[PDB]
Formats: structure tokens, sequence, C-alpha cells
């Protein structure tokens, strides 16, 4: 039917970088 | 030579009772252009640590 | 005490700031704005 | 006791039109 150097720590700490990415406008 | 610039740092403050703060001078530049990394203490005019 | 059974129940009350409209402020740009998207330069001819 | 302050309100003396002359937007 059907088919299928380490030291600086405080300073250093302190010189970390804060990067923010940038933004592109639509 | 002469009139070489040394660069240094410090941290943590001071204590109570403490007088002197421990600086660590980091590199220094020749007027050449020479560079060495020396990471030495550095003291007062006699010497003194700090 | 009951006094200080009061003052350390309702002692730590965060302040509160009431800035007005019409104020004028700034706005401090964190990162670089790209606008290249969205506008483009054309010359006007003279005349 | 202290509450907070009102924005300035405007003195109601010195009353002039805001239109000295007719704008083009409206075409005139």
């Amino acid at each position: 039917l059907t088919a299928g150097g380490g030291g600086g720590g405080e300073l250093a700490e302190k010189l970390q970088p804060m990067r923010l990415s940038g933004s592109s406008a639509g | 030579d002469r009139g070489s610039k040394v660069v240094g740092f410090y941290q943590g403050g001071l204590r109570q009772g403490q007088a002197r703060i421990f600086v660590q001078w980091s590199r220094i530049e020749t007027p050449s252009g020479v560079v060495i990394n020396l990471d030495s203490p550095g003291t007062g005019p006699l010497g003194e640590a700090g | 005490s009951a006094a200080a059974e009061a003052l350390r129940n309702s002692i730590n009350i965060p302040p509160t700031l009431y800035k007005n409209q019409g104020e004028r402020v700034n706005i401090l740009v964190a990162r670089d704005l790209d606008f290249s998207d969205v506008y483009s330069l054309e010359s006007i001819p003279t005349k | 006791c202290a509450s907070a302050p009102k924005p300035k309100q405007p003195s109601d003396f010195n009353r002039e039109p805001v239109n000295k002359t007719v704008p083009v937007e409206i075409q005139r």
C-alpha cells in the first residue's frame, strides 16, 4: 500500500590601561 | 656621561616611625643614546638607604 | 538604651540628590565615535 | 525642615511679543 620583571606591584597595577572600544554610527 | 637621565619609582608609602622611603632606580639613558637597566637602591647623599 | 536603639536602626540612610530640569551638563566621550557609514561629503557647485 | 529648591521662576513684567518679524517658514 505504501512504498518505503614582576615588580612594581602597586604602581604598575595602577598603570594597567583602560581600553574602551570605539563605536560606529548607524 | 653627565646629564644622563635616571628613572625610578616608589610605592607602599611609609609606616609610622619611618622617615625614609625606598626608591628603586630602573633605567638610565646616556646623552648619546646608551640605555642600561640598573635596578638599584636609591639612597641619600651619603648612601643611607631610601 | 532606647535612644541608642533608635539611632543604631535609623542612622544609615543614604542621601538623595535633586537636580532640576533645564540644567546644563556635559558628556565626556569615552571612545572614538566613527561616522563613516552614515555621512558623506560633496561640493556645492558655484553660483 | 528643608525642602528641595524650585528652579528660577521668570519675572512677569517685561512681556513683549516673540515675533518681531513674520518667519520665513510661514512663507511670508
